[PDB]
């Protein structure tokens, strides 16, 4: 196809430049920006009008001038080329291999926006995923085709609790008996903003594992230009969604430090004076965020699923942030690490009370896990509930006052947080979660237990703590 | 008693008091510059009719 | 028809030009692939048109032709039972189109043309015809389907088709001056259908929760507003309101939520049991789905589709709910077009016009006399999602000055799993002083004696949390440790509710008034014990408390026999006392 190029700049200002004369370019395109001494930059159309077309630059503009640029188009609407070679591959978050091997040959050529799902064509996800850890799998159940994010901190090590999560879920078919094998996740990486520390262990825990033949990697550093932030998670949901929706994989997608990404999306949208918000991002933050979240879930009369775990940091952990509360509004859920268990030693920190999961209650019962499994959950949430009010009671009176029933909630409570969330990097089954739920839950009378019926009491009850 | 309901129930309300008017009175401000922002450029937009 | 060319594209706004003659609100069809548009500011030559679709990859110079009508919506039997688009349009016929994924111009028509439907006819040649009457009647999912005259339609009647079957676009009643009148027709969006009068609501609106039912009643034609933070159970109380409620029609209205949400109604729905009737549960629901992901300017529309098919249900002598998932939604997309718009923001980019449309949202739902002289009414739920929980923002404060009735969620009532987490102390209701006849008369001659009664013993449990948490309980006097275990016990047993039951998602007004007693008399018999000089904590390992805490998981056939037990036993065990 032939080329057409525009030289008719007249207007150079931050990421923003006019090009005059271009009436018959899309709104959408994209563009290749070239200057005098040979350097290629992109940029997109964002606006194109009679008099003139506005295009954005994906990086810097040092060196650009108006008599020696010109513009020329690419193609109309931003596309990647997807093929079944990605896996253990490394892209730059642009689309650009930095591993070093020869470009893949695409089989198919795809938009980065993707296209909303109908809802008539999506079905309930239903299938539990044990992960190995009693805080989530008991509590907090993972259901394939969720999204569900961790809530991090500033130095708390949420990329540790991904990287395990990773490296040991699986599906337990034998507790429903819906298949057979060991069929196992294709994983894929985007990280955002990374730095070199944190992206040294991801690719030191993913050599070692061994599940780097079987996944793909877009990596855009700290260093690289801001604009390339926008694009690097729309691709690694678009190869997801073609890998999942065309040869049955089931895949696991992990971003890393969307707040990144969140100020990423507020420096454009200042640049572009567009109305602000609540603490000057953008007012249109939440339809950009649910075009990004949305793309997960299962299909009906099709056997693959997409499943995600982004990881954001709570600045200053204010949940009230706008970036925790408009992803809280979108996911299914979320985890949300502790700073005092943390402090205290406890591994993984995970904080039962402020933690949710919207999907649990199709994901567990009978015929599927065991049929114990929600009540003794509302159970211990009761119970912690009440041992954390009665220890915070005693911070203020003393341990002098407290009666012997607040005595025996106050024990309770100081072990399930020392027994049922500490356990290292130990992969607990499902079995041994509920038989360790089931020991703390018998230092109540059995009067205390009014979210559990009498038939599953009795035929669980009384047996104490044999976990060394 | 006192000492202890005075360090962990009075301090940390006033201390979320404090956060949530500072951030009130914060985006009351930029709410403010905006306007100002689009005025000058509506004074620049308005004396370039025919110089 | 007026047509001009594209001028410029910025998102989902477009400019026209040689578009001279076009008139305001009117509706569009833009570029080569017919995306639909409205006419929101003229300007000279020039027009304002914003899309519901999708503007990527549009380029200036494409055509722009007007329709000459606003945004209407197709009335007429085959509604119900649906799923349907923003701008109604039937998801499950574009899913044969265009397979899993939605692409942007497909046209279908909202009502199905081939399917064949009973007539019966009911006017005769001669007869005089005004606005709202009936012409015949149509059968449907147990429903009787009645076929008005369009609002503004008077003459006199020529001639009548015989009973037979017919598609919905057969003319069966020609009028005297050559108006013809089929089984559908068309009514603007912006518009409120005409009625005769409006009457005061003095019926209550039965959810199915304790705690709504009875300590902030609703009335049949009130409306309502559920603020809260995120996961404090908005969703599960509007999906057991659409499940459980006395509504004859639900319309749901999903603006700018999850798709999931929207695939559990659609799965679920179909083998439930309707509560008044033996057919499916879905045979009496009409669902507007518009997610989060879909074109944000389509989400404005979806309101007004939803409130429009709930007039015209009230129209036929039925009752209606009508719940909207989320108004904040709908007003960022008004906050989107008036940024694109260049207008002045008021607060937060809210545009100064917010409360002028959430005023006239909210209007709508009332009892009336419809201008065929039957009954009807409509009552409007809905949602409200504040940022951080803040109830300062300028959505809730214009919500709270319209509705009737306001609930209020607690984030920290949802932490400990206290579901449905509706804040006592903030919430209140308007509609209890009319409804109090009613409960006399249809529940028990007491019975607001009983609420009242608990609502005293909630307000002294409040009281004496001022003092308990930093003295200690064991300081008190016994006359207020009782206060304190009678306030624990109503706070886990009556108000608490679990919607995810076999028995306890579903309770009628017997029951609570039946737990209501237990626990009152439970109450005097204990202060009658205490005054005899017994400790508390012998009261409190009393085996008949265990009755009253597994008292809601009782079944409603078992209940009546229960009742006189435990009631029984109270008595027995406090006699027996020392
Ligand atoms: N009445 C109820 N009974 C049991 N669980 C509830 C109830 N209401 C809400 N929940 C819990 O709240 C969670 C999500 O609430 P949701 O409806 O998503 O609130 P929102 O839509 O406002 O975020 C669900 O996982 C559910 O377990
Ligand atoms: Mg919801």
């Amino acid at each position: 196809l032939l080329k057409k190029e525009y030289t008719g700049i007249t207007y150079i200002s931050g990421p923003l430049l006019f090009v005059e004369n271009a009436k018959d370019l899309a709104y959408g395109a994209i563009v290749d920006i070239k200057d005098g001494t040979g350097r290629v930059r992109g940029g997109q159309v964002i606006e194109v009008s009679e008099e003139y077309a506005v295009i954005q630059v994906f990086e810097e503009t040092t060196g650009l001038d108006l008599a020696t640029t010109s513009v020329s188009l690419v193609e109309d609407v931003a596309r990647l080329g997807v093929s079944k070679e990605m896996l253990g591959r490394r892209f730059n978050g642009i689309g650009k291999p930095i591993d070093g091997l020869p470009p893949i040959t695409p089989e198919k050529r795809l938009p980065i926006t993707g296209l909303p799902l109908n809802p008539v064509a999506r079905r309930k996800p239903e299938q539990f995923i044990q992960t190995g850890i009693s805080t989530i799998d008991v509590m907090n159940t993972l259901v394939r085709g969720q999204k569900l994010p961790i809530f991090s901190g500033s130095g708390l090590p949420a990329n540790e609790i991904a990287a395990q999560i990773a490296r040991q879920a699986t599906v337990r078919p034998d507790l429903s008996g819906e298949g057979e094998k060991e069929e196992p996740f294709a994983v894929v990486f985007a990280a955002m903003g990374i730095t070199q520390r944190e992206l040294s262990y991801f690719i030191q825990e993913f050599e070692r594992t061994g599940a780097l033949s079987r996944s793909v990697l877009f990596l855009n550093k700290a260093d690289d230009p801001t604009i390339e932030r926008i694009l690097t998670p729309r691709m690694a949901l678009t190869v997801a969604e073609y890998l999942a929706f065309e040869h049955d994989y089931h895949v696991l997608v992990i971003l890393t430090d969307m707040t990144n990404y969140c100020e990423a999306l507020r420096e454009i949208g200042a640049a572009r004076e567009e109305i602000p918000g609540r603490r000057g991002y953008p007012g249109y933050m939440y339809t950009d965020l649910a075009t990004i979240y949305e793309r997960a879930g299962v299909v009906e009369g099709k056997k693959g699923s997409v499943t995600q775990i982004p990881i954001l940091s709570m600045p200053d952990d204010d949940r009230t942030h706008p970036i925790p509360d408009l992803t809280g509004y979108i996911t299914e859920g979320q985890i949300q690490l502790s700073r005092e268990l943390h402090r205290k030693g406890i591994y993984p920190p995970i904080d039962p009370l402020p933690s949710l999961s919207r999907l649990m209650n199709n994901g567990v019962g009978k015929g599927k896990t065991r049929e114990d499994h929600k009540q003794v959950s509302d159970q211990l949430y009761s119970a912690y509930a009440n041992g954390v009010d009665i220890r915070k009671l005693v911070a203020i009176i003393g341990e002098d006052a407290l009666t012997e029933n607040d005595r025996r909630y106050l024990q309770f409570a100081d072990a399930f947080e020392r027994f049922f969330i500490n356990q290292g990097q130990q992969n607990r089954s499902i079995e041994e979660s509920l038989q360790i739920a089931w020991a703390l839950l018998s230092m109540l009378p059995q009067g205390e237990l009014k979210r559990i019926s009498k038939d599953h009491i009795g035929k669980y009850y009384g047996q104490k703590l044999e976990e060394i | 008693r006192r000492v202890n309901a005075l360090e962990q129930v009075v301090i940390p309300g006033i201390r979320a008091q404090i956060r949530f008017i500072q951030q009130v009175l914060e985006q009351r401000e930029r709410e403010d510059t905006f306007r100002l922002k689009r005025i000058k450029g509506k004074i620049e937009a308005r004396e370039a009719e025919e110089e | 028809m007026i047509q001009g060319v594209i001028q410029k594209i910025a998102g989902p706004a477009v400019i026209a030009k040689g578009m001279l003659g076009a008139r305001m609100y009117d509706i569009c069809k833009v570029g080569e692939e017919g995306l639909v548009g409205e006419i929101i500011r003229l300007d000279g030559d020039t027009a304002f048109v914003q899309v519901y679709e999708d503007t990527s990859g549009l380029k200036v110079g494409e055509p722009v032709v007007s329709t000459g009508l606003p945004l209407a919506v197709e009335l007429g039997p085959g509604m119900l039972n649906g799923i349907y688009d923003g701008i109604q349009r039937p998801l499950e016929r574009i899913r044969e189109k265009t397979g899993i994924y939605i692409t942007r111009g497909v046209v279908v028509h909202a009502l199905d043309r081939e399917k064949k439907w009973a007539w019966t006819p009911m006017v005769k040649p001669g007869d005089e015809v005004r606005g709202g009457m009936v012409l015949g009647t149509v059968p449907e999912f147990g429903f009787t389907h009645k076929i008005l005259v369009p609002p503004d339609v008077r003459g006199r009647v020529k001639e009548v088709k015989p009973a037979g079957e017919y598609t919905v676009e057969e003319p069966v009643v020609v009028l005297e001056d050559g108006t013809e009148l089929k089984m559908y027709h068309t009514w603007p969006v912006r518009r409120a259908r005409p009625v005769q009068r409006k009457l005061d609501p003095n019926t209550p609106f039965l959810t199915g929760m304790r705690i709504l039912d009875v300590l902030f009643p609703v009335a049949m034609g009130g409306t309502a507003a559920i603020p809260g933070p995120f996961g404090s159970g908005k969703t599960v109380t509007q999906q057991s309101l659409a499940k459980w409620s006395n509504a004859d029609v639900v319309v749901y209205v999903g603006c700018g939520e999850r798709g999931n949400e929207m695939t559990d109604v659609l799965v679920e729905f179909p083998e439930l049991t309707d509560p008044k009737t033996g057919g499916p549960l879905m045979h009496r629901t009409v669902l507007i789905a518009n997610t989060s992901n879909m074109p944000v300017a389509a989400r404005e529309a979806s309101i007004y589709v939803g409130v429009t098919i709930a007039e015209y249900f009230r129209d036929q002598g039925f009752s209606v709910a009508l719940m909207a998932d989320s108004t904040s939604r709908w007003a960022e997309a008004l906050r989107e077009i008036s940024s694109r718009l260049e207008e002045m923001p008021a607060e937060e980019g809210y545009p100064p016009y917010l409360a002028a449309r959430l005023a006239a949202f909210y209007e709508r739902a009332g009892k009336v006399i419809t201008l065929g002289g039957e009954e009807g009414a409509v009552t409007i739920v809905g949602a409200v999602s504040p940022p951080g929980g803040d109830m300062s923002e300028p959505v809730t404060q214009s919500t709270l000055r319209i509705v009737g009735a306001f609930w209020r969620l607690d984030a920290s009532l949802a932490f400990r799993r206290h579901f449905p987490a509706i804040n006592w102390n903030g919430s209140y209701s308007l509609f209890t002083s009319a409804l109090d006849p009613w409960y006399r008369e249809n529940v028990a001659e007491d019975y607001p004696e009983l609420r009242d009664a608990i609502s005293e013993l909630l307000q002294r449990e409040a009281g004496l949390q001022e003092i308990v948490q930093l003295v200690g309980p064991d300081a008190l006097q016994d006359a207020e440790r009782l206060v304190i275990e009678v306030g624990r016990i109503i706070r886990e047993d009556f108000l608490q509710q679990n919607a995810y039951h076999e028995v306890d998602a579903y309770c009628s007004m017997k029951k609570a008034y039946g737990i209501m007693k237990m626990i009152l008399a439970f109450y005097k018999e204990a202060e009658a014990a205490i005054k005899r000089g017994v400790s508390i904590d012998e009261i409190l390992q009393l085996p008949v408390l265990e009755r009253i805490g597994r008292a809601r998981y009782v079944s409603e056939e078992e209940f009546p026999a229960y009742f006189e037990e435990a009631m029984k036993e109270i008595q027995g065990a406090f006699k027996a006392l020392a």
